[PDB]
């Protein structure tokens, strides 16, 4: 709940950034403008695997899926501890610091 | 458009439910719940009027509109779920108060939901309590 609510809101902010630009940007320039965003998506979706019509990877590596339950919280916390200060690693770090508030409520 | 429309369908359900539940025979505390639902609908209507004014200013795409509606859309979906849980068996009286306490417990996961549950429980139980 907290993790993917964070994902939805962060994607809303990302969509604000994406729609903030004109739709007539150079394809290479836009790709570079999302290269860090692309790295963040690849790192997060490698832990997500959100293919719908053809299931499997939703970005990043061949992401079959995401870890389960609060075991997904455990794997995500360990990953965010190791993979830090990157496109998704800092994004995931901020998301984990936010879910600490969900952890505060869980307390 | 359909993605934004989920809130529209939920609100069409909520408005019809509020009109139906506004019957006095459903209960005085039930009347208070219907009044609270109508006030929430009025706040959503104020938001929709702001949305029409922004449509007059031309500051969205369909996806951006859905993104802006997302907070109120989640609240309306939660309200529709709660209304279904209540009125499907017509939880009225202290059965509806127990349902309200259970809803506050189920909203303890989301702080806004828990706070709104406590506040609305106070408002509804004011007649019954």
């Amino acid at each position: 709940q907290a993790f993917t609510s964070g994902l939805r809101r962060y994607l809303q902010y990302y969509r604000a950034c994406v729609l903030s630009t004109p739709p007539t940007l150079s394809l290479l320039t836009i790709g570079f403008l999302f290269k860090k965003l692309g790295r963040q998506l690849r790192y997060l979706a490698e832990l997500c695997g959100v293919g719908t019509a053809l299931p499997g990877t939703g970005g990043g590596e061949p992401r079959a899926a995401f870890p389960t339950g609060v075991r997904l919280l455990s794997y995500l916390y360990q990953e965010a501890l190791d993979n830090c200060s990157n496109e998704h690693y800092p994004v995931l770090l901020s998301l984990l610091k936010t879910s600490c508030e969900p952890y505060t409520r869980f307390i | 458009v359909s993605r934004i429309l989920p809130v529209a369908a939920s609100y069409s359900t909520v408005t019809r439910f509020i009109e139906e539940k506004s019957s006095f025979e459903y209960g005085q505390v039930n009347h208070a719940l219907a009044a609270a639902m109508r006030t929430l609908v009025k706040e959503y209507l104020v938001l929709v009027t702001q949305l029409e004014q922004l449509q007059r200013q031309g500051l969205l795409s369909l996806q951006k509109l859905w993104f802006y509606i997302q907070p109120a859309m989640r609240s309306l979906d939660i309200l529709a779920s709660l209304a279904t849980s209540v009125d499907k068996g017509e939880c009225i009286g202290g059965a509806t108060l127990s349902l309200l306490h259970d809803r506050s417990f189920s909203y303890t996961g989301d702080s806004q939901a828990q706070e709104l549950c406590l506040h609305l429980t106070k408002a509804a139980s004011t007649p019954y309590f």
